[PDB]
């Protein structure tokens, strides 16, 4: 069973938001409803608010073992 | 003569401001150039680039200094209890006595969600709540207020009022604050040390 | 280039490389010291090195 | 004839001078001994001195006599001592790493 | 005269007996509660009896597990000890067939004797001291925390807990005073119990090289 903390570190927010914002800037599909928003990153954070982002992080341990976690499943606080 | 002596003391200091930056820069360099590589891993150890151990737990307990509300200490218990009373001054509830307080707090903290916490901290909040139990005892002793709730001057219960709803709220809040002050894995603890020491 | 007489942009010294490390910014440090300043592309032989 | 007068006859060769410090607070109005000289092992090896509480400001000696785990503690004491005796506030976890 | 010297003998006896107790060898409480006056009753006097063997001990068998393993304690009387005295104590050891011997000297040792103390007999160990260092037992010192010698099974347990190799631990050099004190052979682990400002103790592991 997974052991690492259930809180999303701030570095994870920054990297998931960056990568998804880059994916949105290309013609990748978008699934949150957009209220006329245009900036790729405001959309990125809207998809974070609605827990729709389709990414999975892979938390590595220093021995080489790891733990997947859905981005839509971590504990997120501003 | 007074002007000449005073300008001598002025120049002495004004020479300093540039000079006292002469050593500061090279502490700022030599430190960070030996210590910027240390980082905090997902297993709560502190490891160098090659993966060797420096510290089995960061700081001994894994708390970052930017989240310390107290004097090097995560909470100020007195402050939190006073705040939580003010925002929820329930007028319906009855006030607890020493016995009900201890039984209530045992009823809550026995649940496993609190057992996941660091035991040191759990015992710490126990010690505080015992402390408040003693004081409510003294007040009720000095005034001899009966616990039945029937004494005509109802205002006597306003003196050391706590109600169960406030106690549960207080415990959940301490749990948050402690749980959100851990050094997040991946932090550059090594370089933060250098900036805090050169500054 | 170096200075305003020749429009040299501004220097991001070693001392800001450090402040950028402390935040744990890994993509911005790369962006601000390689892909904007002087990125270049090179051929390497894998056999001889 | 001019050399022998210089020879040492009694006391620690490495010490320079020692001063008796006095205090006044209500807890106790007592005395304590403060010494300069770079050799701890000698001062600890005499009658009268409560050797198990003796403390040196320089790291190297305490490491040489009490082992590195005592050196690790003398650093942190020393840095905190100098910071506060100026009056700047640095969180202790930030100096513990350095030691 | 030299009342201080008599007290020095008393103190060195006290501390070595205590050290042998902590190390696990044969020591009994009635011995550990001896007083300076009783020792004066047991011993003679500095001008009358002198530095040679009067009240030194060799009763220090490995009472913990196997008494066949045993400590000598030697008190050579000469200030500087040379190679011939090493040979004398070496044959003393060999004919007594005792595995261990602690050595204390007055004013140091000759270079040849210093050299021999590393290779005299790989089957024997001859940790060396001067009375200087034994006037105080460093464990009683404030600045040093408690140590424990750690056992192979717990070695495996710990390095399983963190999934390490023993080269990934912090280090303590053999020559370090407490390392000398417990006489630990290199390649072992020692538990360090750092006191904290609170009830929480800080436990930490350190490997001897
Ligand atoms: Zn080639």
């Amino acid at each position: 069973k997974r052991i690492t903390t259930p809180y999303m570190t701030k570095y994870e927010r920054a990297r998931v938001l960056g990568t998804r914002a880059l994916q949105i800037a290309m013609c990748a599909p978008v699934m949150v409803e957009l209220e006329g928003e245009t900036d790729p990153l405001l959309i990125a954070m809207k998809e974070l608010k609605a827990r729709k982002i389709p990414i999975i992080i892979r938390r590595y341990l220093p021995d080489g073992s790891y733990e997947d976690w859905g981005v839509d499943e971590l504990i997120i606080t501003d | 003569t007074e002007f000449f002596f005073h300008t001598m003391a002025g120049r002495e200091g004004l020479v300093d401001t540039a000079v006292k930056t002469a050593e500061t820069g090279y502490m700022q360099r030599r430190l960070v150039k030996s210590l910027e590589d240390l980082c905090s891993q997902y297993d709560l150890t502190v490891r160098s680039s090659t993966g060797d151990i420096i510290q089995f737990i960061y700081g001994g307990d894994g708390l970052d200094p930017a989240a310390m509300e107290g004097k090097d200490e995560p909470l100020e218990f007195k402050r939190v209890l006073d705040n939580i009373k003010a925002v929820f001054p329930c007028p319906s509830e009855p006030a607890l006595s020493k016995n009900e307080l201890i039984l209530t707090t045992e009823s809550i903290m026995k649940k496993s969600e609190f057992l996941c916490c660091q035991d040191s901290f759990l015992q710490e909040i126990k010690k505080f709540i015992k402390g408040v139990s003693e004081k409510i005892k003294k007040t009720r002793d000095k005034y001899g207020i009966n616990d039945n709730g029937t004494t005509e001057p109802r205002v006597l219960y306003q003196l050391d009022r706590i109600t169960p709803t406030q106690v549960e709220k207080f415990l959940e809040t301490c749990r948050d604050k402690y749980m959100r002050a851990q050094m997040e894995p991946g932090s550059a603890v090594g370089a933060l040390c250098a900036q805090s020491i050169g500054e | 280039t170096e200075g305003r007489s020749r429009d040299g942009g501004l220097r991001l010294g070693e001392m800001e490389r450090d402040c950028l490390i402390g935040y744990g910014a890994s993509m911005l440090l790369l962006e601000r010291l390689m892909i904007s300043s002087d990125a270049f592309e090179v051929d390497v032989c894998g056999q001889c090195g | 004839k001019e050399d022998l007068p210089k020879v040492v006859v009694q006391g620690i060769p490495e010490v320079s001078r020692a001063v008796i410090h006095i205090d006044e607070q209500s807890g106790k109005e007592k005395y304590k001994l403060l010494v300069e000289g770079d050799n701890l092992r000698a001062v600890m090896a005499t009658h009268g001195v409560k050797g198990t509480r003796t403390t040196s400001n320089n790291t190297y000696e305490v490491e040489k006599t009490l082992g590195i785990e005592a050196a690790r503690t003398t650093i942190i004491n020393e840095i905190q001592y100098t910071m506060v005796n100026h009056g700047m506030s640095i969180d202790r976890r930030h100096v513990m790493l350095l030691s | 005269d030299d009342e201080e010297e008599t007290y020095r003998l008393w103190k060195i006896r006290k501390t070595i007996m205590q050290l042998c107790h902590d190390r696990g060898y044969l020591v009994t409480q009635d011995e550990l509660d001896q007083t300076l006056e009783e020792f004066k009753a047991q011993s003679g006097d500095k001008p009358s009896e002198g530095r040679p063997r009067r009240t030194d001990l060799t009763v220090l068998v490995a009472h913990n597990d196997d008494p066949t393993d045993q400590m000598f304690v030697f008190f050579p009387e000469e200030p500087k000890v040379g190679i011939k005295t090493i040979k004398v104590y070496c044959q003393r050891m060999q004919e007594e067939n005792i595995t261990r011997a602690l050595i204390v000297v007055q004013q140091g040792m000759t270079p040849s004797a210093k050299q021999s103390l590393v290779d005299m007999a790989p089957k024997y160990i001859l940790e060396q001291f001067l009375q200087q260092e034994l006037l105080i037992n460093i464990t009683e010192h404030e600045l040093v925390p408690e140590h424990v010698v750690m056992t192979k099974e717990e070695v495996t347990e710990l390095l399983a807990r963190y999934k390490l190799r023993e080269n990934q631990l912090p280090r303590i050099q053999a020559g370090d005073p407490v390392a000398r004190y417990f006489g630990i052979k290199r390649g072992q682990v020692v538990k360090i119990i750092r006191p904290s400002e609170t009830a929480g103790r800080y436990i930490t592991y350190r490997l001897v090289q």
